């Protein structure tokens, strides 16, 4: 519900003197937004749901190629009609066999033959459609207010601290004004519009791994199939039968099932998680405008923390050009601002590292409180520092 | 899976209000409308209204407009229904039900239903039952049996429980569903079939509880005074 | 009074097909798709059919819905005992701007067509207790059990004359053994109880009556 | 000479392709007010100021004063993605579409 730790994160500084920002959210991604003199926040799309699909086709990979039949007809006696031709109980196909006296027939030459094999389905590579008002979005907003390695990911704690929220967006009401206590409020106007990709693509289902395939590659493929009935057509894939046999037995070899035919065309179609009745669109996106002239700082009338500050471990690389770390405050005093900055060289006067966790501060007055901090240090070597003078501590860092 | 857990049964006097809750889980809470539907005892389903947990907008049944209020708390995934100025006719099981997934109020319908909350409106004044023994037959025959019991008379609202001998006696017990009389009060009976030969040697006590009135009665059921055998 | 009209009751034998009608108007069924709910005894409704004829996953094909003009119908083939339940149709109503329901149909499943055997009610009748009489009240209690099918009518007599005043009778309810029970209560003054030779509870079931009688000075 | 409809407007289903480069759809008016003009247009992106989709059903409007009336509408949207919209501001609804 917040950005820290995610690989699909994007940092933003709307505009210059902007109280709003235009943005784009998608499936498993998050966004951290910064704005002069205002808290940092994370807009993130949580879920995409239709709050009703329908099947269209069903290609099979098969079994039942067990029962056999071979209606024999002697030369000049015409064709052969197998009783197993009255019901789709079996699939029949005619042929002719060279014969005569040698095998019970009176004359010599080509005799009719019409055998049949049975057909039912096993593994149905089912597929369905996606009709374009039932689309609802779930956006979660976080506030980079005080936190600890611990509480940073706990949705509960955060809501409790009024530093988080999870609301939904609908074509009905595409906006919302999420209130965050003394932090004012943020009002998004996400516009349900999305690419996005037209319903034109079919919904391919294969065993467990669902995919999104092109109407045609799918529809225009070669495999047995069935719409919404127990009736199957084109079962001709019950092939490699015509050993061009004898009236006794026509080998009806079950055609080897090679999932390669499918698998091979994997990459083409995009993969998608699908539960019995749901298809989370990633695939999908959402253009929003994070208006936030109503987003406001807090604890700005407090004094600076003046007591020792200790690191609780080597800062970590977020993989985003920023690092995280957690402090501990020896301080006995209450809610004070945390004096942390990024300095290019020990005892420089002017900072150089911008803090993601802007305007940090010890939340409680209960000494030895923890403080989480994410900041982007300058490239190359630099120093993170907390406190000043002889209280001040530091830890070096080198970005690349 | 979608799960909807409602608050427990309630009793109210006429004129009071009741607020029922429905805690949702197993789906994205703010993405689905929530309906409320009620059912008076032995009667049909009546739609009460619908709320959008995204934004909190509501539409109520015209017949309830002015005394029903639906609300939600998105942090606890809970929807509430409050009905005021209650009358006896509001006695019903109240269901919350998640919508199928419409993106519009038009064409919405309830799909996943909670377990229901029985709300009884009665007087109405609360009244604890009188409990009377139903004495066994005086007949005495080899291998014979007799029915004895307790009459739990004139209480409101439901429910009442009856056990025998603190739950130690269960064989042959038949506790009948209550009748709701035109007075607006309920009565029920519980009867046990036992050997006749041993009447007067065995102790039979019915333990009756009417929690809404904090009434608890334990009534001994003994052979008739005219019974010369037991 | 419900907006859609259904029969109050439908019955069938195991294995047969039954249908349940649902009649509406151009503002509901005529314009909009019909849903059906099944409500097993003591449970919440579950969605059975949506969009006239669509089944949610898990609902068997022997349930089927249809719509024709301003009416709809639910057909249940291969009727099973577990299908005994209340069924409700529903649709959006354009005029009322909201969902509307039918009044509900109670589907009962009879015994096997080739012979569930009839079972006559057992009747136990208690006179007023001494305790109640001392409180200046009197109630006769008629307990009715073990009957099938689950329908009786109860009549009370003072001596041999009908009494309707003071009678309260329950609906039938299913017992653990799958037969049915009911109870009926007659309220009287202690003076009325004294003023007759006897009172009787008469239970009629499938055209046969079972009667019990009590008298104020006997020792039954 | 009528005023613009000012009350909520709900879609009654996914617009359909006429096969002519136009689509059809039917609205429902929550509005209680009488014959007012229906505020529907085709916008290239949410909250744009100028329309882009020409309406076949020009100058549409709720015929009756009987709330919850239906309105049929055929309009040609621009190629590619676009948005159909009815009403404005926080009353306004919308539904996306992509022509080819």
């Amino acid at each position: 519900f917040n950005c820290l730790g995610m690989s699909n994160r994007d940092f933003l500084e709307g505009v210059s003197g902007a109280t709003w920002v235009d943005l784009v959210l998608e499936g498993d991604s998050c966004v951290t937004i910064m704005s002069k003199d205002k808290p940092t926040i994370d807009v993130k799309m949580m879920n995409m749901e239709a709050a009703n699909l329908a099947e269209v086709r069903s290609y099979c990979y098969l079994a039942t190629v067990s029962d056999l039949s071979t209606k024999a007809a002697c030369p000049t006696m015409g064709e052969a009609h197998n009783d197993k031709r009255a019901d789709p109980a079996f699939v029949c196909r005619q042929g002719v066999v060279d014969r005569g006296w040698g095998n019970g027939c009176g004359l010599f030459g080509k005799g009719s033959i019409d055998t049949c094999a049975k057909f039912a389905c096993s593994t149905k590579a089912i597929g369905r459609t996606i009709l374009k008002e039932n689309i609802k979005y779930e956006v979660a907003i976080f506030v980079h207010g005080p936190t600890t390695v611990e509480s940073h990911g706990n949705y509960s704690t955060q809501v409790g601290a009024t530093q988080a929220g999870r609301f939904s967006i609908t074509p009905a009401a595409p906006s919302y004004t999420l209130k965050l206590g003394e932090y004012g409020e943020v009002t998004v106007d996400c516009e349900p519009r999305s690419g996005i990709d037209t319903n034109a693509y079919y919904v391919m289902t294969v065993g467990t791994k669902t995919f999104l395939v092109h109407r045609e590659w799918f529809m225009d493929l070669n495999l047995p199939w069935s719409s919404a009935g127990s009736t199957v057509w084109r079962n001709r894939e019950t092939l490699m039968e015509f050993e061009e046999p004898h009236a006794t037995k026509q080998s009806v070899i079950a055609l080897g099932s090679q999932e390669g035919a499918l698998h091979q065309a994997l990459a083409g179609a995009i993969p998608v998680e699908f539960s019995s009745n749901t298809v989370k669109l990633t695939s999908g996106h959402l253009k929003c405008r994070v208006k936030m002239e109503k987003l406001q700082l807090k604890g700005t009338t407090y004094g600076v923390c003046s007591k020792a500050f200790k690191f609780l471990g080597t800062p970590a690389d977020t993989g985003h050009g920023t690092v995280v770390l957690e402090l501990q405050y020896t301080g006995t005093d209450g809610p004070c601002k945390v004096p942390i900055s990024s300095v290019a060289s020990l005892n420089d006067l002017t900072p150089v590292g911008r803090l993601v966790t802007v305007n940090p501060f010890v939340s409680v007055a209960t000494a030895n409180a923890k403080v989480l901090i994410e900041l982007e240090p300058p490239f190359g070597d630099s120093y993170i520092v907390v406190g000043r003078g002889e209280q001040q501590i530091n830890h070096h860092w080198h970005k690349s | 899976q979608v799960q909807l857990v409602q608050s427990g049964a309630e009793v109210r006097k006429p004129g009071a209000s009741t607020k029922v809750s429905c805690k949702a889980s197993g789906y994205t809470f703010t993405h689905y409308y929530m309906h409320w539907v009620r059912q008076a005892p032995g009667q049909g389903l009546e739609w009460m209204g619908i709320i959008n947990p995204s934004g909190g907008s509501t539409t109520y049944a015209q017949k309830l407009q002015g005394r029903v209020t639906m609300t939600r708390d998105t942090s606890t995934s809970t929807v509430y229904m409050e009905l005021s100025s209650l009358r006896s006719e509001d006695t019903a099981v109240y269901y919350c039900a998640r919508d199928w997934g419409s993106n519009y109020v038009w064409g919405s319908y309830p799909k996943y239903w909670g377990q229901g909350t029985l709300v009884t409106v009665s007087s109405a004044s609360t009244k604890g039952p009188s409990v009377f023994p139903l004495a066994p037959s005086s007949k005495s025959t080899s291998g014979g049996t007799a029915a004895l019991g307790c009459l739990v008379k004139d209480y409101f609202p439901e429910p009442v429980t009856v056990s025998w001998n603190s739950g130690a006696l269960t064989s042959g017990v038949h506790t009948f569903p209550a009748v709701l009389q035109s007075s607006g009060l309920y009565s029920l009976s519980s009867v046990v079939t036992v050997p006749s030969s041993s009447l007067g040697t065995q102790t039979y006590i019915c333990n009756v509880n009417h929690k809404p009135s904090n009434t608890k009665v334990d009534k001994r059921v003994e052979p008739k005074s005219c019974d010369k055998t037991h | 009074q419900s907006v859609l009209t259904q029969p109050s009751s439908v019955s069938g034998t195991p294995g047969q097909r039954v249908t349940i009608s649902c009649s509406g108007s151009s503002s509901n069924i005529g314009s909009n798709t019909v849903n059906w709910y099944q409500q097993l005894p003591g449970t919440a409704p579950k969605l059975l059919i949506y969009g006239n004829n669509q089944r949610p996953s898990g609902v068997p094909d022997r349930f089927s819905g249809s719509k024709s003009g301003t009416s709809a119908s639910l057909a249940i083939s291969g009727l099973q005992s577990e299908d005994e339940a209340d069924y409700y149709c529903a649709a959006w109503d354009d005029s009322l701007n909201g969902p509307v329901f039918g009044g509900g149909t109670k589907l009962t499943v009879l015994g096997a067509a080739a012979g569930q055997p009839k079972a006559a009610p057992s009747v136990t009748l208690f006179p007023p207790s001494s305790e109640e009489l001392q409180a200046n009240k009197a109630t006769l209690v008629c307990l009715i059990s073990d009957f099938y099918p689950g329908a009786v009518t109860v009549a009370w007599k003072a001596d041999s004359s009908p009494v309707k005043a003071g009678v309260e009778t329950t609906t039938p309810s299913k017992q653990s053994n799958n037969k049915y029970a009911a109870s009926s209560y007659l309220s009287l003054t202690p003076e009325q109880w004294k003023s007759h030779r006897s009172y009787s509870c008469q239970v009629t079931h499938e055209g046969s009556t079972v009667e019990k009688t009590v008298a104020p000075t006997e020792c039954s």
